[PDB]
């Protein structure tokens, strides 16, 4: 029970049956709802498309104290609660902050610097990288890191993938593992391309990988009493974090997630405002990172940051390529043509999930042949997943900051980040070198 | 002096939504720091129109804005008062003498706490704890506002603001084109 | 049933002497002095539109506070319990409620004398039952348009024309 | 699309027996709990034609099905529909404007009272007594049901139900054999 649908406020509007891309509701033009959680994707959009909001003014129905139990939100939040609800995992976030003796960690993704600061009544989409900063710090968190960090990781990963499976080519029309419901997805329909999805982990596993082994090492902390919590903008994160086959070192990567809103309500109950909060910076021995780790938040900017690296994989010398503008775009399918290398390469990425399973079809992908597609469930990319806040009913003022974050780095090709080059000389060694495909991918085997 | 205008629901075209009764709250409380973002709400939410469900589907209600309006009339304070095109009650002078509640038979005005700057609004001397000020709550068709916000929020595009001096003209002409095609 | 007027367009020449003399009437009466009998202007033809006593209404069936009901043989407003609720104008299929408004008077020879001359409340075609002589607006009437009809003439008219059907088919051709 | 059957009488053959409008009456109210049997029939008796005799004959007249039909141009709330074959008349959306009985010029609507479960409909809000509501009646040639119910209980069989179409292809065959014939 992680997406659930209450049935005490529910009106069978079906406005959140037009969104769905499985279609795991079940019911009629009236009656309550029902989410069939056996077959349901996770993308957590049928939360953000839903209006009834029964007030407590009336005893007919539970009186919002116990109802904060029961979807895990915080004592102290007084916000008001609609009827298909997120589950909730502030509680248990706050109660291992209040102990001293935990080595704390926190991640942060690439759409947190984007996404709360409308939670403290500011302009649509500001960027406040330093303040959140600043915030983190301020709540006891004993490290802070961002998890573009491990996007660099999986571009020169990914990067690295392309150039080994383009010769010799098998299974040559891959996919990215980026999101997590599309490869529940690809569990659940299609079994038999449970192959061609790409072995590279997410970004927040990547740190949550590299935290527990390599980070216990550059301190003096033993890697049992280290506790990692990834601020994802999704309830997409939180399947990926428990599941068997996604451990190394015997312990848990990341122990639990929470999104935006909770992240938000956090500093809400600790009762410190936005606006006054200085400016600081990440920690430099896990935090540094490039441009092109910037705009996963968008759609298309996987592909960007992999081509920037593949580029000069391929063809051993500079062209400028940071700029491109046939790859943008916020519906339906997009398609551009690359010729690098003497080779001709036609990439194309998805925006929604019901979108790809056209050209998923084994005779439409043998015409041609789609050297390289990356996924998004929730349209416009993850920053418009079931993490991000209400907009009590927009979405180009978040991918316009993070463009604007992406160009005013001096940093664009995603190699030239000192901490990459100081990890693969020290720990790693070379990529895909019997160590990377022990901590940096994983095999997708379910087959159920 | 002309007809008032009043918002109207159309049953065949609603679903139950509540989608139309959440942008009134939005846009009625901007002085309580609402952003168009839950989780910037830190008041309960009032709304101004009800949502009625029965056997034969389900429409809101609100108030029809009456020329010898019941309300006005028994108000003996004067807090309703005909301010503008539409008929409006005023915060700073109700008392509750529920009266009001005895003269509308639509039944579109409900008392409940006044909250301003966020906080609930307490009174002087009352019961030891003390006790919120409570205010009369019922459509004043977005008249200090723009154009009203239920409508533009319709996913269905039920709810329709109707000007009872162009719909009889319409009605009229219609009905005369229907007989004066036959004889 | 219900005793109604009717106008067939065919002798009205938009003189306005029907709608002043039902404003009028009312007027020197004590109740409301507007019209309430519409003239309309269309494409083809105008037409007077009043209030054909519906059987079954559609308007005291919206009255929150039961003031329409029937009495005699029509439909009275009982103008004293109205309180405005505009909800009957919803509910008239034809258009025959208007309220009690000076900008309810469209342009006309008859705004000219009611300014030349000198509550808000519905108003309907009440058939000027309280009057001795029949209705005002077709005793009015200069080419004599409107005309009442009964309970009993819709039956001589019906059993007038099934007859002359009848006795046309037998006479041609059966 | 095909043209609308109606059903005829032949006056040379019709005795006036009036044997035709009760089975009419008894095959259009079974959920009046009547069991072909008079002593269950409750209800008044309401046809749908209806019979007048003149000079020159007896024989009855009913709905000839009038394909740009005035009776259904007239009425606003559009009760008169064509469901199926036939033009029919709907109880649920009538009113009682009775300006559709200016409208049919062979008076085959009759407006009277409705009879619903073997008792007479009342009105909510009229007067201190309730009135009855009062819906139109005519031929609906028997479209939800069987066979018309005119047709085969008339003993002379003079009820006939035509099609004019095979009607005016018979017609012509006989004039172009009579023309033929003499040529
Ligand atoms: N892991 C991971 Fe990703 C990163 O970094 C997020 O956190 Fe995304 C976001 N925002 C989500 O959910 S997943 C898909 N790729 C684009 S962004
Ligand atoms: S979370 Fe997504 S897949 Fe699951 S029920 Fe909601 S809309 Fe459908
Ligand atoms: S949007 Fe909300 S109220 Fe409407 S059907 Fe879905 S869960 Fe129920
Ligand atoms: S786009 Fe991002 S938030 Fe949405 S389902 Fe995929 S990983 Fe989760
Ligand atoms: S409750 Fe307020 S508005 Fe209503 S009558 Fe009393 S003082 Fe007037
Ligand atoms: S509150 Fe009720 S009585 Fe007063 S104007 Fe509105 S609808 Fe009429
Ligand atoms: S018209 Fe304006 S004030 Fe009235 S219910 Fe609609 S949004 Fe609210
Ligand atoms: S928004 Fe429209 S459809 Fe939804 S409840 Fe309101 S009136 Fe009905
Ligand atoms: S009195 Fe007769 S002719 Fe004159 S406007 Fe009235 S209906 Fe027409
Ligand atoms: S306006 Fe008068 S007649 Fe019409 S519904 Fe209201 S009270 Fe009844
Ligand atoms: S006002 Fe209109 S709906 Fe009501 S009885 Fe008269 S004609 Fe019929
Ligand atoms: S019958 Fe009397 S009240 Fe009715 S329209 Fe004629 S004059 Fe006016
Ligand atoms: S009486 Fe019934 S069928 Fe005749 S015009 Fe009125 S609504 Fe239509
Ligand atoms: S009711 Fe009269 S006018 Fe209407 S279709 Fe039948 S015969 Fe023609
Ligand atoms: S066809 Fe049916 S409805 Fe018409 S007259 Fe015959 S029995 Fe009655
Ligand atoms: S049953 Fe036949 S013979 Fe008897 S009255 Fe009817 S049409 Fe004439």
């Amino acid at each position: 029970a992680i997406i659930n649908i209450d049935q005490e406020l529910c009106t069978g509007c079906r406005r959140c049956a037009e969104v769905c891309p499985v279609d795991a509701i079940e019911g009629e033009k009236g009656k309550p709802q029902k989410i069939n959680t056996e077959v349901c994707v996770m993308c957590g959009q049928c939360v953000q498309k839903c209006s009834s909001y029964a007030s407590y003014f009336d005893e007919s129905i539970t009186p919002r104290n116990v109802k904060l139990q029961e979807r895990g939100m915080l004592d102290s939040v007084k916000e008001p609660l609609f009827a298909a609800y997120n589950l909730g995992y502030a509680r248990q976030v706050k109660e291992a902050l209040e102990n001293p003796q935990l080595f704390k960690v926190v991640q942060c993704a690439p759409a947190i610097r984007v996404s709360i600061a409308e939670e403290f009544g500011l302009d649509l989409g500001d960027l406040t990288p330093g303040k959140l900063v600043a915030a983190l710090r301020r709540l006891n968190f004993d490290r802070v890191y961002d998890t573009n960090f491990g996007a660099d990781l999986t571009i020169i990963e990914e990067a690295n993938e392309l150039v080994k499976r383009i010769k010799e080519g098998k299974d040559l029309p891959m996919f990215t593992s980026c999101c997590p419901a599309w490869v529940k997805f690809a569990e659940q329909t299609y079994p038999e391309l449970l192959k061609h999805i790409s072995t590279c982990k997410s970004p927040q596993q990547m740190t949550g990988a590299i935290i527990k082994t390599y980070g216990a090492k550059i301190n003096n902390v033993d890697p049992a009493k280290i506790f990692s919590v990834s601020v994802m903008p999704c309830t997409c994160k939180s399947y990926e974090s428990d599941r068997p086959e996604m451990r190394s070192s015997g312990y848990k990567d990341v122990d639990l997630v929470i999104t935006t809103r909770e992240l938000a309500h956090l500093m809400k109950d600790k009762g410190i405002d936005f606006a006054t909060l200085p400016d600081e910076e990440f920690d430099s021995p896990l935090g540094n990172y490039t441009g092109a780790a910037t705009i996963f938040g968008n759609t298309g900017g996987v592909m960007e940051a992999a081509l920037r690296t593949a580029y000069e994989l391929i063809t051993k010398k500079p062209i400028p390529n940071i700029d491109i503008e046939f790859v943008r775009g916020g519906e339906g399918i997009r398609t551009a043509t690359v010729q690098v290398g003497e080779l001709e390469l036609k990439i194309a990425v998805v925006s929604g999930l019901k979108n790809v399973i056209p050209i998923l079809e084994d005779i439409k992908k043998n015409k041609c042949d789609l050297h390289f597609v990356e996924v998004m469930t929730c349209p416009e990319g993850c920053i418009s997943g079931g993490g991000q806040p209400k907009l009590l009913l927009a979405y180009k003022k978040r991918k316009e900051a993070l463009y604007k974050h992406d160009a005013e780095l001096e940093l664009r090709k995603s190699h030239e980040n000192p901490a990459i080059k100081k990890l693969y000389e020290e720990f790693l060694g070379e990529p895909l070198g019997k160590q990377s495909h022990h901590l940096l991918h994983t095999k997708y085997t379910p087959r159920k | 002096t002309q007809l008032n205008p009043f918002v109207v629901a159309n049953p065949a075209k609603c679903i139950g939504c509540k989608a139309c009764e959440v942008a009134c709250f939005a846009v009625h409380n901007r002085n309580n720091h609402v952003g168009a973002t839950v989780g910037t709400v830190s008041i309960p939410v009032i709304p101004r129109l009800h949502l009625i469900k029965t056997e034969h589907g389900t429409m809101p209600i609100q108030c029809r804005h009456c020329e010898d309006a019941p309300c006005a009339n028994v108000c003996t304070v004067g807090a309703i008062k005909r301010e503008g095109n539409a008929i409006v009650v005023d915060e700073k002078l109700c008392i509750g003498c529920k009266s009001c509640l005895l003269a509308c038979p639509f039944g579109a005005i409900e008392l409940l706490p006044q909250y301003e700057d966020g906080r609930e609004v307490f009174q002087i001397n009352l019961k030891l704890v003390q006790e919120p000020r409570i205010i009369a709550y019922k459509c004043d068709l977005c008249n200090d506002l723009g154009e009203p916000a239920c409508v533009k929020a319709c996913p269905e595009n039920a709810l329709t603001l109707v000007m009872p001096t162009e719909m009889k003209k319409a009605r009229n002409k219609e009905a005369a084109l229907s007989f004066l095609r036959v004889v | 049933p219900n005793r109604f007027v009717i106008a067939d367009p065919k002798r009205c020449l938009g003189c306005y002497t029907c709608i002043a003399a039902c404003a009028f009437v009312h007027e020197e009466q004590g109740l409301q002095p507007f019209p309430r009998l519409y003239l309309t202007y269309t494409s083809e033809g105008i037409m007077p539109i009043q209030c054909r006593h519906c059987e079954d209404a559609p308007c005291a069936e919206v009255c929150p506070v039961e003031a329409i009901k029937k009495e005699g043989n029509a439909i009275i407003i009982d103008e004293k319990a109205c309180i405005g609720c505009k909800t009957c104008l919803l509910a008239c299929s034809f258009g025959a409620i208007d309220f009690s408004v000076q900008d309810s008077l469209e342009q006309s020879i008859f705004k000219d004398i009611k300014e030349n001359l000198m509550r808000i409340v519905a108003v309907k075609c009440d058939l000027c039952n309280f009057r001795e002589e029949g209705p005002a607006c077709v005793q009015f009437c200069p080419t004599k348009a409107l005309k009442l009809v009964d309970g009993d003439e819709i039956n001589k008219m019906v059993k007038n024309k099934r007859t002359v059907n009848v006795e046309s088919l037998l006479s041609v051709y059966g």
